[PDB]
């Protein structure tokens, strides 16, 4: 039924039951329990030691809980990676989301986690935006150039990055 | 037995690439077989367990406590921390890190652990001083699976790693609970399945870590044996090959195939 990808990813929404991911992500790619709590845990192909790989989180255990958290790793490729290290030096703390992209890259950045601690509200929600370069990406090996991005509220409070020229 | 030789030989004749080999009687440490025994290969993901060795020996002393809890934030993240990633507003036990970076290759589980003991350095002074003049740590989580060629950091020799390994596991280094606690968390081990474990018969015992990394390099230690008890230290490394994944996923395997044949 296919492994978890990067179009299930996107076509799951914020506020959707655990059935509602399962059916979408396909049951036999996820596992719940163990490291991941009551979160939902579901894996793509195979990505050096371990697989690309989607973790949802839940308001609560319950059944009727709902999605409040969509992370992800190497299920997302970048559309049009043009981050450098100088590009990367330009971003400054205080900048909002539109801004970091005007200076990152329109292209450049996958959302790597997202979550809203006050679900339903919006209010406080943090973002994390993983950012590559011309070649950083790769949804099987390791990132040769990237960067980790994130904000609250849309406004940038950190970065950091990894092999960036 | 000879025959496995002959395996680790097709693999290097397969892979176009080095493939260091050992292995160790687990009770004597007597070398039953080895291949380029004192060759250096980058230890990748397999230095996790290395890492919770000198983690569980701090502990040990009391200088460390297993349910001590480690509070990071996004700074702290790289590349491939499914459970860290998780458990980011919640924070992490030393115990539940040292889990998640031997049975998953959490990258900033290993991070946050080598934080706890002082940083690379602190590792290799760790190794030094139990007798392994030759295994180094270098770098911390993603840049050490660099594995440039000649580049001697983060790298060990088969034999250096496969005796380091056996002196964790059965030597007085660490005390019975901690050798029990690594054992048991190589024997939950996740992230192995296409190797090794790919040919235990069933019964068998097995506890692993394996590594992956650029430039082909691959590998993985374990500790085996049939009847559910290891009797046996295994120690295979690989770099420099073009070939893919479940190319070199499978010249081990079958490495381990032929390991467990002529048993
Ligand atoms: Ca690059």
């Amino acid at each position: 039924a296919g492994v978890m990808t990067g179009a299930k990813f996107t076509q799951i929404q914020f506020g959707m039951t655990r059935q509602q991911v399962l059916d979408i992500a396909g049951a036999e790619n996820c596992e719940t329990g163990g490291s991941f709590g009551d979160s939902i845990h579901c894996r793509g192909h195979a990505a050096g030691d371990y697989y690309a790989y989607a973790t949802f989180g839940f308001t609560s255990a319950a059944a009727d809980a709902k999605v409040d958290s969509k992370s992800q790793e190497k299920l997302l490729a970048p559309s049009a990676p043009t981050l450098t290290l100088a590009k990367f030096n330009q971003v400054t703390v205080g900048m909002t989301r539109a801004q970091v992209l005007a200076t990152v890259g329109q292209g450049s950045c996958t959302t790597w986690s997202e979550y809203y601690p006050a679900y339903p509200s919006t209010a406080g929600v943090t973002l994390s935006l993983s950012c590559f370069d011309v070649d950083g990406y790769s949804s099987t090996g390791a990132y040769r150039g990237s960067a980790h991005l994130w904000f609250t509220d849309g406004v940038l409070q950190g970065k950091r990055q990894w092999d960036l020229v | 037995h000879p025959e496995t030789l002959v395996k680790v030989k097709d693999a290097e004749d397969q892979l176009g690439a080095r493939v260091g080999y050992i292995e160790l009687d687990l009770n004597s440490g007597k070398i039953l077989e080895s291949f380029r025994p004192e060759e250096r290969f980058p230890m990748m993901s397999t230095f996790k367990v290395l890492l919770c060795g000198a983690v569980l020996s701090r502990v040990d002393a009391g200088q460390e406590q297993l349910g001590r809890r480690i509070h990071y934030s996004q700074n702290d993240l790289v590349e491939y921390s499914p459970v860290t990633e998780k458990h980011l507003t919640d924070g992490m036990t030393v115990r539940e890190l040292c889990s998640a970076a031997i049975t998953m290759s959490d990258n900033t589980a290993a991070n946050l652990l080598l934080t706890t003991i002082g940083g690379p350095k602190e590792l290799t002074a760790f190794l030094h001083n139990m007798g392994d003049h030759v295994t180094r740590l270098d770098r911390w989580e993603p840049e050490l699976n660099e594995a440039i060629p000649n580049d001697e950091r983060d790298t060990t020799m088969p034999a250096a790693m496969a005796t380091t390994l056996r002196k964790l596991l059965t030597g007085e280094l660490l005390t019975l609970a901690s050798r029990q606690q690594l054992i048991d968390w190589m024997e939950a081990d996740k992230v192995a399945g296409p190797l090794l474990r790919s040919a235990l018969p069933a019964g068998w015992f097995i506890a692993d870590k394996s590594g992956a990394g650029e430039r082909g390099s691959r590998g993985i230690i374990a500790a085996l044996g049939p009847d559910g008890k290891p009797s046996r230290i295994v120690v295979i490394y690989t770099t420099g090959s073009q070939a893919t994944m479940d190319e070199r996923n499978r010249q081990i395997a079958e490495i381990g195939a032929s390991l467990i044949k002529h048993w």
